[PDB]
RNA sequence: UGUCCCUCUCCAAACGAGAGUACAUGCAUGGGCUGGCAUGAGCGGCACGCUCGGGGCUCGAGGGGCACCGUCCCGAGGCGCUGAACCUUGAUGCUUGGAAUUUCAUGCUCAGGGACUUU
RNA sequence: CGAGUAAAAGAUUAUCCGCGCAAAGCGGAGGCAGUCCGUUUUUUUCUGGGUCUGCCGUUGGGUGGCAUGUGCUUGGCGCU
RNA sequence: UGCAGAUCUUGGUUGGCGUAGCAAAGAUCUAACGGAAUAUUUUUAAAUGCAACGUUGGAUACUGGAGCGGGGAAGG
């Protein structure tokens, strides 16, 4: 959570201090290896073709194998024999012509650096592979684009702006086979029925002579994929090797990174760049999480605001943690049974 | 055909990581093999691991084991005998070995507190042995110790 | 050439299914960190103990009992060594890749085994 | 074995590519020897060296960019 | 002296089905011996013989004298 000074005319709050929980998500940088292109027929888009990168890593090529250390290791071996021949660089600029001449939605293939996340808790080797859209401009310019993008990498503060607002793509926790209360949230029976109270009732009428679908049953409950609107941004913090005073304001003068004291139950330390978004966001941690631009107007005065930090909090989330840094934990105590014997 | 020696892309990294070493400043921490208290970048940690010949089949072992983990909010009545079951299935996976006996004078200590009261940590001495294709067994005993602290596994 | 089973992990899980890993700081043990409780056993009474080789410190008890005045003993509790002692990842906290008159260090693997794919 | 593309555009999709409107029109293309088959238009293959680009895997070398242990861009060497 | 049914009579067979279950009286562990019940492979050790039984020694725990103690009547 962090602290912080609102501009609401004709609020209660109006140029006052108030506290908000945020969550904090690690942005390691994303590369580029494809170059796709769409065209619209009366049945929906349809692929035209892609255009690969000539390298492509490791960790993008681990994601076509069940036993990536145990094969033969060939994808993408034949391409690489052939792209940059004659017949290759044509063959290349007949899908290029085709995406100029007939494409309509232009889109580019990325995959994520699991081996610069160095996450001891995350077990996955294999990047993750997903499509972004490539907006504005002509279709001309949109390649323009792709092509110069093509084998590179692209940075979370490129994309998005602090105090802005964005979209969360997520799947939620799960919780297995769950009974109607929870999973619907019906009402529970008297303490004197016959055959146990967490159920509903009466599940339909005599007529029609069926139950219907709108009536509440036992089921798995979570594990769903949601999408939920406009969450500001907050902070969009740089990796800790480059800057490490990524939590330090300029009302909060003390030198401190973002990782709390004694880590992220469950996580570890933050090493990469980094982005603070208000509230929070469906999934356990370590999960993966797609963030989009809006959808929704973007024009109320809340969506609008100017974000300025003031103070935000380290101290350690196992227990009740009462010391923002180490240092300040090694000031109440003096010096301890341990350090008498080193001394 | 599955030899694959290789080993050169680290001779290649490494040999070029020194080459632009000279800057005006250096900065970049850990790029240099050059460091204190760090793993070796540009190969794995168990490539570094020693590889002999295959152990002697008569070998003795010092270990402790963590018990406290393996039994947390088990059922009351059954700790005792859950905890000798997973001291065996503990010592058999490391000597790849099917029969494995108690000894009296560690099964006392296991049960020496009740059956719900098995202490947190042990210390075992196992020992394989061989006898007639050939049979490998292992014998577990106890090792009474004032403290726990500072004690690693040894091989004797 | 590939997929699955056995062995390993848990963002998943009634069983199937899933996410993963395939000698990997992977697993185990220990050390630090971060937290929880609240000051262990043993010994001791102006010093030959504790604290800041030599110099400055500081050191209880309501009562009771032997032995011709002190000395020697019994006594809940209290004080010193002592923010000591113990626990801390396991249905599953951090740390071997920011820096730091200190944060990590050892041990075990030794051609993995099996089924199918008419390819 | 019962053959219909929300595909292309031609010696009936064969007999090369690039630009161009299913235009007008304008550009580029290695050569030599056998063999083995062949109802002609520089006939099909398979073979052999001599060879020249683009390009692999390389021997090392130095310039450099990227988030900095992992791969790239350079620039030569001898190798298909 | 001719059968398809009488909630027909007597035998046999049958889906349901390897299903519903076999959940009061707290609880067993270990080594040696015994046993055909193993340490069972040809096509190094683990990933290809599992699971379970009695006696003795040791450990743990229950009954708790209105006892899963020691004797009788009725009944057997
Ligand atoms: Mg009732
Ligand atoms: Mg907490
Ligand atoms: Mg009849
Ligand atoms: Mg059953
Ligand atoms: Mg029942
Ligand atoms: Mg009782
Ligand atoms: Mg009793
Ligand atoms: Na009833
Ligand atoms: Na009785």
């Amino acid at each position: 959570h962090i602290v912080r000074d609102v501009d609401r005319p004709g609020s209660k709050v109006n140029k006052k201090e108030v506290v908000e929980p945020v969550t904090i998500l690690e942005a390691p940088p994303m590369v580029v290896v494809g170059i796709v292109g769409y065209r619209q027929t009366p049945v929906g888009h349809k692929t035209i073709g892609t255009v690969w990168a000539h390298h492509t890593s490791v960790e993008f090529r681990r994601r076509f194998y069940k036993n990536w250390k145990q094969s033969a290791q060939l994808a993408f071996t034949k391409r690489k024999q052939f792209a940059r021949t004659t017949e290759g660089r044509l063959a290349e600029a007949r899908t290029l012509k085709a995406f100029e001449k007939k494409a309509d939605i232009i889109r580019v293939v990325a995959h994520t650096q699991l081996r610069k996340l160095r996450n001891n808790r995350v077990g996955v080797k294999k990047a993750h592979v997903s499509e972004i859209q490539i907006n504005g401009g002509t279709i001309a310019q949109k390649i323009e684009l792709a092509k110069s993008l093509l084998e590179k990498e692209v940075r979370i503060d490129s994309v998005f702006q602090q105090s802005e607002a964005c979209d969360v793509c997520a799947v939620t926790k799960g919780h297995g086979f769950t009974g109607v209360v929870k999973r619907w949230g019906v009402a529970c029976l008297p303490r004197k029925t016959h055959r146990g109270l967490r159920k509903v009732a009466c599940i339909g009428a005599w007529h029609p002579s069926r139950v219907m679908y709108t009536v509440a049953r036992a089921g798995q409950h979570g594990y769903h994929h949601r999408t939920h609107l406009n969450k500001k941004i907050y902070q969009l913090g740089r990796a800790v090797s480059m800057e490490p005073n990524q939590a330090t304001t300029a009302y909060d003068l003390t030198a401190k990174t973002i990782t709390p004291m004694g880590g992220f139950v469950g996580y570890g330390t933050v090493r990469n760049d980094y982005v603070m978004l208000k509230g929070s966001v469906a999934g356990p941690r370590r999960r993966v999480i797609t963030l989009r631009r809006p959808m929704a107007p973007q024009t109320s005065r809340k969506l609008t605001e100017k974000i300025t930090l003031k103070f935000i909090d380290t101290s350690s989330k196992i227990g009740h943690g009462r010391f923002q840094t180490k240092k300040e934990k090694s000031q109440w105590y003096g010096p301890l049974k341990k350090d008498r014997i080193r001394r | 055909a599955a030899e694959a020696r290789k080993s050169r892309d680290d001779r290649r990294w490494k040999r070029v990581l020194a080459k632009m070493d000279p800057e005006k400043r250096k900065k970049y921490h850990g790029v240099g093999n050059t460091a204190e208290h760090s793993r070796v970048r540009g190969c794995t940690r168990a490539s570094l691991f020693k590889r002999t010949g295959r152990k002697p089949d008569n070998i003795v072992m010092e270990a402790s084991i963590h018990l406290s983990k393996l039994l947390k909010k088990r059922t009351f009545h059954k700790r005792a005998p859950i905890a000798i079951k997973r001291i065996r299935s503990f010592v058999g996976k490391l000597m790849k070995t099917k029969d494995n006996r108690i000894d009296a004078s560690l099964n006392t200590f296991i049960w020496h507190k009740g059956v719900k009261g098995v202490p947190g940590r042990v210390r075992v001495r196992v020992e394989r042995k061989s006898e007639t294709r050939k049979h490998f067994y292992t014998v577990i005993s106890h090792i009474p110790v004032p403290s726990f602290k500072n004690l690693t596994t040894k091989v004797i």
